[PDB]
RNA sequence: AUUGGGCGUAAAGCAAGCGCAGGCGGAUUGAAAAGUCUGGUGUUAAAGGCAGCUGCUUAACAGUUGUAUGCAUUGGAAAC
RNA sequence: GGCGAAGGCGAAAACUUAGGCCAUUACUGACGCUUAGGCUUGAAAGUGUGGGGAGCAAAUAGGAUUAGAUACCCUAGUAGUCCACACCGUAAACGAUAGAUACUAGCUGUCGGGGCGAUCCCCUCGGUAGUGAAGUUAACACAUUAAGUAUCUCGCCUGG
RNA sequence: GGUGCAUGGUUGUCGUCAGCUCGUGUCGUGAGAUGUUGGGUUAAGUCCCGCAACGAGCGCAACCCUUAUCGUUAGUUACA
């Protein structure tokens, strides 16, 4: 029960953090598993630059690339070593016959996105730290980001087995089933040494009024 | 309870 | 004239042997008329007493409440309290929370100085039923919220017509140890008053002439012409 | 203005299936100069559990003056079949009483005092029963004011 | 459980009443002082206890100085 | 509702007779309370003796009912229930509250007696309830018929 | 491979039902009561009235999409 928001909060209220569309839906295996491995090596990779979202965007056999970050230096480094190698990295995923360029770009209040917050609170966790101060904290930097209410959940176990005693808290207004809330969600997969870890946040980044298409 | 003054 | 005999004309009549034996501390021999009723002396002297203290408490700037809540009458009247005289008042039933708590009731007039200053900019914003909505929530913000709309600073002193009427007042008063008077009758609770005037309240006769003197006694100090206790003559009232 | 802790109790709510644990706390607020209060608070999480005790115990301090550093007579503090002893004593040897009981009397700011507890052993019946012993007495001094006879004690 | 308990509902009020003895005993006056408290004398070993000293190199140890409480008797207060 | 120490006490009539109350310039003059021990009474059931036994119904018999019923249902039904004699002396024998006494808010009641005198209505001395302060308590609540304040005595309990 | 009371994610269930809670205060020794309660209207703890209560979050309602009335835009491969 509780279905997600999330994907139904998709399309006509979000904007796609992949769009493309090509010929006769044949290739339309290969472009996918193309651009989700593309997708899935930042996820996977580099966790400790805060990478919000990264665009993909295909059109008949081209491909452009926009990632929205927090630290341009990672994505960067001193001598451009790490352009270069993420370069290296794209062009042995994409093959050798078709387009390949992007731009490095840094988006100002990047913590508008849930996704960041839940890597930074497995980092958290997975530091040998409490939970209680670790997760405090992280609230205490969401509402000074100046976001509206918060809610956080935590699974899973504390290294001891039980489920009977996580915890969530409530603040600000969460109305999922008002359809113009605009309400981020995230979750995370943290592999504690004692078992498997869900985090799920959500968040609420201002209520979009007098509209009536997305944009 | 005298005067407040 | 002060406490001159005129105006002491009908202040007898209450509950039919009814008395709570703490008041006879302040109240006459038993009456032999079949009711309850109450003598003038004791009357007319604390009533001096508390004219003067009460007086002199608002020279000093002091915060005055005022609240009725019976049917008709005393709201009518306390109406008027607070049209000669800008001071805090209650005209219905307070639901309480100032002297236990009044932060909470902070944002609650906030909100409300908010909204009114939002219906004196708004022009045609709302529709009839955004605008008819947004008044009954002025309506319900002013019937219980209207008369303590000026003051962020808790009242020290408050009238009332009978302590039993408003034990909730009497009980949020008791949280701090501000003073406060009361139309007192033989089966109130003198140990939970402050100031007791033990009069006839059953009927309105003596409840107008009591709350006039009160009224005199707070409007003498803001200046304000006065109504009696300096009127040679008296005005006849009688509810209709 | 030390506030030290005194104990703390697990309760929980019951519903309709599945129990809720809203685990209460007491705490005992004290300057150590004469200001002393006392909060029970609840809540579903430790630090505002301890906040909102906090609050009420500091909302709630009485008033106890110092008579030499002691409790300057003896008497017995009972409430709810609670009673604790105080006994005066010399000066100068420390206070042999309860955990709590020398929380609070350090909170009091006094010293060496014989106490001994009777009857029931529930933490709350025994601040009650302290808060009452403490409050009850009144000044030598001032009792001889308010009697009709005049002694210079 | 005289110091220092309870018995309506947690354990206990006899099913109910009369009632020798015993327990507690109205007010006012007088006597005496048996009880009481008190003044005095004698008694109740020492040790140990308590405190101080000395001597063991020092606590432990021993001696040393006084010290209780109970009883008999002499003389008084009538508050009871 | 009243009466009585309680159980209990209700057709009427007659005999004996107790306790109780109001005012008692009534009278001697502490004769006052309690009560280990002691005495008496003590619902119903039941024991024995002698009767009768309308009706009821322990046990029991028959028919239903059922998983079966010697239970819940129906029909009979010994004893007993009734009377007298003794015995038997237990009951949630309840105000789950020992007795005796003094004082302590208030209000609505009810009834007995006195006086006011058409009643009612009034107060006064009591018995008998409810409500409800203060006090007490773990709370229920008691609360002028104390579980508030106290006094003397008797009985009783030391976890299950 | 095993290990669904280690678990995560995900999902059915009560149930498309309105209740579930928190911050403040009030009463009580506290669990707790309180609002949330009572009367109306409902799909509603939706709202109103009052109510030692006051607010607030979750959900309910609604902002979403489709159908049905009309107008404009564009007119073909509908049509013609």
């Amino acid at each position: 029960q509780k279905v997600n928001s999330n994907g139904l909060r998709f399309g006509i209220n979000k904007n796609w953090i992949s769009r493309w569309t090509a010929n006769s839906h044949a290739q339309t295996a290969k472009w996918l598993i193309e651009d989700e491995k593309i997708r899935n090596l930042f996820f996977v990779n580099y966790r400790n630059a805060q990478v919000s979202n990264v665009e993909i965007e295909r059109t008949q056999a081209t491909v452009d690339v926009f990632v929205y970050a927090a630290q341009p230096a990672f994505l960067i480094g001193s001598e451009n070593k790490n352009i270069q190698k993420i370069t290296k990295q794209i062009k042995q995923i994409i093959g050798r016959t078709t387009n390949l360029d992007l731009t490095i770009n840094e988006i100002g209040s990047p913590m508008l996105s849930a996704r960041i917050i839940a890597r930074d609170l497995a980092n958290a966790i997975e530091a040998r730290v409490p939970l209680r101060t670790a997760m405090r904290q992280s609230l205490i930097k969401v509402l000074k980001a100046g976001a509206n209410g918060i809610k956080v959940l935590v699974s899973g176990r504390l290294n001891g087995a039980e489920i009977a005693r996580d915890k969530m808290y409530i603040e600000g207004n969460m109305p999922l089933s008002t359809l113009r809330a605009d309400i981020d969600y995230a979750l995370e997969k943290a592999q504690t040494t004692y078992g498997v870890i869900g985090v799920k946040v959500w968040i609420n980044r201002g209520m979009i009024y007098t509209k009536g298409l997305n944009r | 309870m005298g005067n407040f003054d | 004239s002060l406490a001159k005999l005129g105006e002491m004309r009908t202040h007898v009549g209450m509950v039919k042997r009814y008395w709570n034996p703490k008041m006879g501390f302040f109240i006459e021999p038993e009456r032999k008329h079949n009711n309850d009723h109450f003598v003038l002396e004791l009357q007319r002297q604390s009533l001096q007493t508390a004219y003067n203290y009460v007086k002199e408490v608002a020279q000093n700037n002091g915060q005055i409440l005022f609240v009725g809540t019976k049917n008709d009458y005393v709201k009518k009247l306390v109406n008027n309290i607070a049209k000669r005289v800008d001071v805090a008042f209650i005209t219905q039933r307070w639901l309480g929370g100032t002297l236990t708590n009044f932060k909470t009731l902070s944002i609650s007039i906030n909100k409300l100085n908010k909204l009114v200053e939002k219906q004196a900019e708004n022009a045609a914003d709302l529709t009839k039923k955004e605008n008819l909505m947004l008044s009954r929530e002025i309506e319900r913000l002013e019937k219980f919220f209207g008369g303590v709309k000026s003051l962020k600073r808790l009242p020290n002193l408050l009238i009332v017509d009978d302590p039993v009427y408003e034990k909730n007042a009497v009980a949020e008063a008791n949280i701090l140890r501000i003073p406060v008077v009361a139309l007192c009758n033989t089966n109130t609770n003198p140990e939970l008053v402050d100031f007791i005037i033990p009069a006839n309240n059953h009927q309105p006769q003596s409840t107008c002439l009591l709350m006039n003197l009160l009224a005199d006694a707070v409007a003498e100090a803001k200046a304000m012409p006065t109504m009696f206790a300096y009127k040679p003559d008296e005005e006849i009232q009688i509810e209709i | 203005f030390e506030e030290r802790i005194v104990k703390l109790k697990r309760i929980s709510k019951t519903t309709k299936g599945g129990r809720n644990m809203r685990f209460s706390v007491l705490v005992v607020v004290g300057n150590r100069k004469g200001k002393i209060g006392y909060g029970i608070a609840k809540a579903l999480e430790v630090p505002n559990a301890i906040k909102k005790a906090i609050k009420a115990a500091h909302n709630s301090l009485h008033t106890i003056e110092i008579h030499k550093g002691s409790i300057y007579h003896e008497v017995i503090g009972r409430s709810g079949a609670s009673r604790v002893l105080l006994k005066p004593a010399p000066q100068g040897t420390g206070i042999i009483a309860g955990g709590a009981i020398r929380a609070i009397i350090e909170l009091a700011g006094y010293s060496d005092i014989y106490t001994k507890n009777l009857g029931r052993n529930t933490p709350i019946n025994m601040i009650h029963a302290t808060m009452d012993g403490i409050l009850k007495q009144l000044s030598p001094r001032r009792v001889a004011i308010l009697r009709n006879k005049n002694l210079n004690e």
